[PDB]
C-alpha cells in the first residue's frame, strides 16, 4: 500500500524499444485486457512527455483459450536497479507451476518509476494513434516485482508452509512451483489446497485455476555412448575416431592411437575391418572412461548459463547447458515436439520453453540460448507458438556445427 | 459566453542537467526591427505571446525574414527532453479501405489553442532589439506551442487526438486522420447521413472552442499525401519520370534507385540491382560513372514497366490475402498481394543479402518472412502464398537442413524459374563407388601449396599449387577428386572449413572454386562426403605437405 522506491542502474536511462508488429487477433485481445485493466487502475493513459516504450502482446498459456498480456521487459530489467536457490527442488516427484502474477498488481508501483513501464497497443497500419499505457501497479515480468512483492508473498504462504513442511515451494517471475515426493492424486489436493488458500487473501484471478505439472525426478544424466558392433566399416570406424577425438576435449585420458592404426591404408568406405586386440582394448579402456563424470564441473552464480540445441531431424533435438565450453551442467534430448510435426520453428520454441523451465527449477535462473535458426525467421515467428510468462536471452547461429554428429 | 473545456497542458522538462538556452539576439536592421513590433503587437493581443520582465535569463534568437518572424529555436530544441513520436510509422495506402466520401476540416487555429507548460514558458524567452540600441529590448515569452519548437509536433497531435477519441469511438462507422493542419474525415454513408457527421463533428470541436472555416476546403480527391496519389477507390505513387541522360553522375543513379525503389510498390518487377551495382564501395557524389550493358538493360526494361500508370486497390477485410513470389534473377525477388486475380494491393521486391553463399530456397524463404512482416504492419495478418518452389522440394529441404525453417500456408504456383535444388548428398556411404582420400596444404609465407588425392583403387594425383592458401587448398583436393571420379564418389576430407561449407548446401558462392565444386556435385548421381579428424593416423588422408 506504501511504495518501495526504486530506481534504474547509474548514468543509465529508462527503454526504448520498439513495438514489433501484432496480428488483429492480438490487437483486439490487448485493447479489452487493457481497458479493463484501466478501469481497475492498474495502468493509466499516458502523454507524450514519456519517450519511453516497451514491447507488449499476447499469448496463450498452455491448455486454455483465454488471452494474457505479456510484457517482453527485459529491457527494463537490464536496466533497473539489483534488489538461496533450494536444491530440493529438482529432486520432488512433481511439480506443478502456477501462475500467480496476477497478485503482483494488488502493489502499487513507485510513483517516479511507473514512465519507465511505458508500452503502446498499435493499430493496424497505424491508421489511429497507438494507445500509450503506463503501469500504476508491479507489472508482471518485471524483476522488481518478485523482490518488492517477497515480503508479502512469504507471509501469504507462511500457514501453508507450516502445515506442509516438507514441500518446497519456489518462486521465479510470475511462476510459482510447488514440490512434493508422493502419489499425484494427493498432489493435485495440496495444490488445490494452496490455491484455495491464496483464492482466500485476495478476497479473481484468470489463470490461478490452471497447473502445469512437471517430474524433475525422472530428468537425469545423458552419457557419452559409444556403438556395440560385430563388423566394423572403414566409415565406421572414421565416425568412431572422429566422436573420441571430439570426447577426449572432454575427458582427458581418451585415446585413438589403435583405432587409428586400424584406418592404416587407403580402404573402401564399406570395407569391413576386423578389429584388433590392441584396437578392442583402447575401445573398451574409452567406454570405461565415458562412464565416469567429467572433471571440474561446477556451477558458478556469478556466471551466466548458455544453452546450445542442435536439430536432429524426425522431430528430434539435442541441447547443452554449460558456463564453460565443454563443461556441461545438463544434457539432454527431445523426441517429441507435439502439435508441430511439421513445423520446425513450433518445435525450436517449444524446446526453448522447456529448457528454460529446467533452467529455472535448477538454478534458478534462465540460460542465454543460442538458436539453429536464423534471426528474421525466429523473430517473425516465436510469438505465435511462446506460452510461458517469461523470456529468455537468445543469439543466432550461422554456421552448422559438427558437435550434431557427435550427439546423434 | 459559452464556456469551453480548456485543453490539458502537457508537462515538459529540459533533458537530465540542462539548463535552458542562452543565445545571444544578433543585431537588425531598423527596417527589421518594426516589422518584428507589429508582428509581435498583434501575437501579444492574440495571447499567443506575453511581455516579460527584465529577470528572465534565458534567450532564443529572433529574425526577420522577406515581412515574416523567425525564431530559431535550434539551441532550445537541443536543450529539450525527448518526446513520443506517433507519426513514425505512416499508414500504406495498400491497408486503407475505399470510401465514397472524404471530406477535410482546416483545424489550423485550433492548433494556437494548444497551451504551453507554464513551467516551461520561461525557456521560450526572446528578445526583439530596440531601435538604435538606445533602450531595453522588448522581451516575450510563448504561451502556446512554438513553431520549430520541438515538441510542438508531439504535443498538438497528442491534444487533438484526445480532443477527437470520442468522437470516433461514438461514430464507429468513420475514419479520422490527422495531418499537418487538416482533419480527414471518410466514411461509406449516403451522402446526407455524411454531412451531417461532419457538422456534427464541428460542434463537437466547438466544446474546445475550437473553429472551422465555413467555406469548403480545397483540397478534394485525389490527395497528394507522402508521395501518393489517394482515390476514393484506388491509389498509387505520384508521376515517377525517369529523365532522359547521356552521363550519369553517382548523385543522377542514387536518385534514380530512389524513384525506382518508390515506384516498386506498385509497378510490378521494377530491378534496381544492375543498377545498385555502379554505387558499390564510392560515394563521391559528383563523379561521372559509365553504365554497364547489364544498367542499360535493367534501366531500359525499368522505363517500360513505368510507361503507363497502373494503380493498386485498397484492402477488403472480409477476403484473403494471396502474396505471390517470382524470382528474378542474380538474387531479386519480386513480389504482388492480392484479394482477387489481376487487382494487385501492392508489390513489391526482395534482394539477397551480402555473404559468401546462398541457395535459392534460402533466398526464397526470407522474401516469404519479409513479406510476412510487412502484411502484419499493412493489414494484421499473413497472406497466403503462392510459391515458385514444389512441394516436394520444400519437405526435401527443411527435413534434412541443419537449421530450423518453416514457411506459412502456401501453395505450388507453376510458373518458371522454379526453385529447386540442385545437389543432394549421400546420407550413408556408396557400395561400390570408388572412394577418395583428399588433403590440401599451402606455406604461409610463400603461398605455395599442394592438393591432391588417393583412392582404394591406387588413383592418385598431387598439384602443385601458387597464390594458395590452406583453405583453398583443401577446397582443390576436393575438386579434384570430384573431377577425377565417376558418377558415383565417396570422399574424405580432414577439412572442417570444407564441410562447414557444404552443409550450408550452397548453388552459388562469391568463391569460383565453390562455383566449380557446385557445378561438379550437379553432374553427379551420388556423392558421399565423410570427415575425419587431421593428423590422427587416419588412412589414405596429408604428407603427399611435402
Ligand atoms: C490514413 C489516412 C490518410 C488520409 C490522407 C489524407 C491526405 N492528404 C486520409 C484518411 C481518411 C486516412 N484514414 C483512413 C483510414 C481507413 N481507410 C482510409 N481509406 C481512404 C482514404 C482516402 C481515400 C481517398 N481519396 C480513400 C480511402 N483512410
Amino acid at each position: 500500500i506504501e511504495t518501495v522506491p526504486v530506481k534504474l542502474k547509474p548514468g543509465m536511462d529508462g527503454p526504448k524499444v520498439k513495438q514489433w508488429p501484432l496480428t488483429e487477433e492480438k490487437i483486439k485481445a490487448l485493447v479489452e485486457i487493457c481497458t479493463e485493466m484501466e478501469k481497475e487502475g492498474k495502468i493509466s493513459k499516458i502523454g507524450p512527455e514519456n519517450p519511453y516504450n516497451t514491447p507488449v502482446f499476447a499469448i496463450k498459456k498452455k491448455d486454455s483459450t483465454k488471452w494474457r498480456k505479456l510484457v517482453d521487459f527485459r529491457e527494463l530489467n537490464k536496466r533497473t536497479q539489483d534488489f538461496p536457490h533450494p536444491a530440493g527442488l529438482k529432486k520432488k516427484k512433481s511439480v506443478t507451476v502456477l501462475d500467480v502474477g496476477d497478485a503482483y498488481f494488488s502493489v502499487p508501483l513507485d510513483e517516479d518509476f511507473r514512465k519507465y513501464t511505458a508500452f503502446t497497443i498499435p493499430s493496424i497500419n497505424n491508421e489511429t494513434p497507438g494507445i500509450r499505457y503506463q503501469y500504476n501497479v508491479l507489472p508482471q515480468g518485471w524483476k522488481g516485482s518478485p523482490a518488492i512483492f517477497q515480503s508479502s508473498m512469504t507471509k501469504i504462504l507462511e500457514p501453508f508452509k507450516k502445515q506442509n513442511p516438507d514441500i518446497v515451494i519456489y518462486q521465479y517471475m510470475d511462476d510459482l512451483y510447488v514440490g512434493s515426493d508422493l502419489e499425484i492424486g494427493q498432489h493435485r489436493t495440496k495444490i488445490e489446497e494452496l490455491r484455495q488458500h491464496l483464492l482466500r487473501w485476495g478476497l479473481e484471478p484468470p489463470f490461478l485455476w490452471m497447473g502445469y505439472e512437471l517430474h524433475p525426478d525422472k530428468w537425469t544424466v545423458q552419457p557419452i555412448v559409444l556403438p556395440e558392433k560385430d563388423s566394423w566399416t572403414v566409415n565406421d570406424i572414421q565416425k568412431l575416431v572422429g566422436k573420441l577425438n571430439w570426447a577426449s576435449q572432454i575427458y582427458p585420458g581418451i585415446k585413438v592411437r589403435q583405432l587409428s592404426k586400424l584406418l592404416r591404408g587407403t580402404k573402401a568406405l564399406t570395407e569391413v575391418i576386423p578389429l584388433t586386440e590392441e584396437a578392442e582394448l583402447e575401445l573398451a579402456e574409452n567406454r570405461e572412461i565415458l562412464k565416469e563424470p567429467v572433471h571440474g564441473v561446477y556451477y558458478d552464480p556469478s556466471k551466466d548459463l548458455i544453452a546450445e540445441i542442435q536439430k536432429q531431424g524426425q522431430g528430434q533435438w539435442t541441447y547443452q547447458i554449460y558456463q564453460e565450453p565443454f563443461k556441461n551442467l545438463k544434457t539432454g534430448k527431445y523426441a517429441r515436439m507435439r502439435g508441430a510435426h511439421t513445423n520446425d520453428v513450433k518445435q525450436l520454441t517449444e524446446a526453448v520453453q522447456k529448457i528454460t523451465t529446467e533452467s529455472i527449477v535448477i538454478w534458478g535462473k534462465t540460460p542465454k540460448f543460442k538458436l539453429p535458426i536464423q534471426k528474421e525467421t525466429w523473430e517473425t515467428w516465436w510469438t505465435e507458438y511462446w506460452q510461458a510468462t517469461w523470456i529468455p536471452e537468445w543469439e543466432f547461429v550461422n554456421t552448422p556445427p559438427l558437435v550434431k554428429l557427435w550427439y546423434q | 459566453m459559452v464556456p469551453i473545456s480548456p485543453i490539458e497542458t502537457v508537462p515538459v522538462k529540459l533533458k537530465p542537467g540542462m539548463d535552458g538556452p542562452k543565445v545571444k539576439q544578433w543585431p537588425l536592421t531598423e527596417e527589421k526591427i518594426k516589422a518584428l513590433v507589429e508582428i509581435c503587437t498583434e501575437m501579444e493581443k492574440e495571447g499567443k505571446i506575453s511581455k516579460i520582465g527584465p529577470e528572465n535569463p534565458y534567450n532564443t534568437p529572433v529574425f526577420a525574414i522577406k515581412w515574416r518572424k523567425l525564431v530559431d529555436f535550434r539551441e532550445l530544441n537541443k536543450r529539450t527532453q525527448d518526446f513520443w513520436e506517433v507519426q513514425l510509422g505512416i499508414p500504406h495506402p495498400a491497408g486503407l479501405k475505399k470510401k465514397k466520401s472524404v471530406t477535410v476540416l482546416d483545424v489550423g487555429d485550433a492548433y494556437f489553442s494548444v497551451p504551453l507548460d507554464e513551467d516551461f514558458r520561461k525557456y521560450t524567452a526572446f528578445t526583439i532589439p530596440s531601435i538604435n540600441n538606445e533602450t531595453p529590448g522588448i522581451r516575450y515569452q510563448y504561451n502556446v506551442l512554438p513553431q520549430g519548437w520541438k515538441g510542438s509536433p508531439a504535443i498538438f497531435q497528442s491534444s487533438m487526438t484526445k480532443i477527437l477519441e470520442p468522437f470516433a469511438a461514438q461514430n464507429p462507422d468513420i475514419v479520422i486522420y490527422q495531418y499537418m493542419d487538416d482533419l480527414y474525415v471518410g466514411s461509406d454513408l449516403e451522402i446526407g447521413q455524411h454531412r451531417t457527421k461532419i457538422e456534427e463533428l464541428r460542434q463537437h470541436l466547438l466544446r474546445w472552442g475550437l473553429t472551422t472555416p465555413d467555406k469548403k476546403h480545397q483540397k478534394e480527391p485525389p490527395f497528394l499525401w507522402m508521395g501518393y496519389e489517394l482515390h476514393p477507390d484506388k491509389w498509387t505513387v505520384q508521376p515517377i519520370v525517369l529523365p532522359e541522360k547521356d552521363s550519369w553522375t553517382v548523385n543522377d543513379i542514387q536518385k534514380l534507385v530512389g524513384k525506382l525503389n518508390w515506384a516498386s510498390q506498385i509497378y510490378p518487377g521494377i530491378k534496381v540491382r544492375q543498377l545498385s551495382k555502379l554505387l558499390r564501395g564510392t560515394k563521391a557524389l559528383t563523379e561521372v560513372i559509365p553504365l554497364t550493358e547489364e544498367a542499360e538493360l535493367e534501366l531500359a526494361e525499368n522505363r517500360e514497366i513505368l510507361k503507363e500508370p497502373v494503380h493498386g486497390v485498397y484492402y477488403d477485410p472480409s477476403k484473403d490475402l494471396i502474396a505471390e513470389i517470382q524470382k528474378q534473377g542474380q538474387g531479386q525477388w519480386t513480389y504482388q498481394i492480392y484479394q482477387e486475380p489481376f487487382k494487385n494491393l501492392k508489390t513489391g521486391k526482395y534482394a539477397r543479402m551480402r555473404g559468401a553463399h546462398t541457395n535459392d530456397v534460402k533466398q526464397l524463404t526470407e522474401a516469404v518472412q519479409k513479406i510476412t512482416t510487412e502484411s502484419i504492419v499493412i493489414w494484421g495478418k499473413t497472406p497466403k502464398f503462392k510459391l515458385p518452389i514444389q512441394k516436394e522440394t520444400w519437405e526435401t529441404w527443411w527435413t534434412e537442413y541443419w537449421q530450423a525453417t518453416w514457411i506459412p500456408e502456401w501453395e505450388f504456383v507453376n510458373t518458371p524459374p522454379l526453385v529447386k535444388l540442385w545437389y543432394q548428398l549421400e546420407k550413408e556411404p556408396i557400395v561400390g563407388a570408388e572412394t577418395f582420400y583428399v588433403d590440401g596444404a599451402a606455406n604461409r609465407e610463400t603461398k605455395l601449396g599442394k592438393a591432391g588425392y588417393v583412392t582404394n583403387k591406387g588413383r592418385q594425383k598431387v598439384v602443385p599449387l601458387t597464390n594458395t592458401t590452406n583453405q583453398k587448398t583443401e577446397l582443390q583436393a576436393i575438386y579434384l577428386a570430384l573431377q577425377d571420379s565417376g558418377l558415383e564418389v565417396n570422399i574424405v576430407t580432414d577439412s572442417q572449413y570444407a564441410l562447414g561449407i557444404i552443409q550450408a548446401q550452397p548453388d552459388k558462392s562469391e568463391s569460383e572454386l565453390v562455383n566449380q565444386i557446385i557445378e561438379q556435385l550437379i553432374k553427379k548421381e551420388k556423392v558421399y562426403l565423410a570427415w575425419v579428424p587431421a593428423h590422427k593416423g587416419i588412412g589414405g588422408n596429408d604428407k603427399l605437405s611435402a
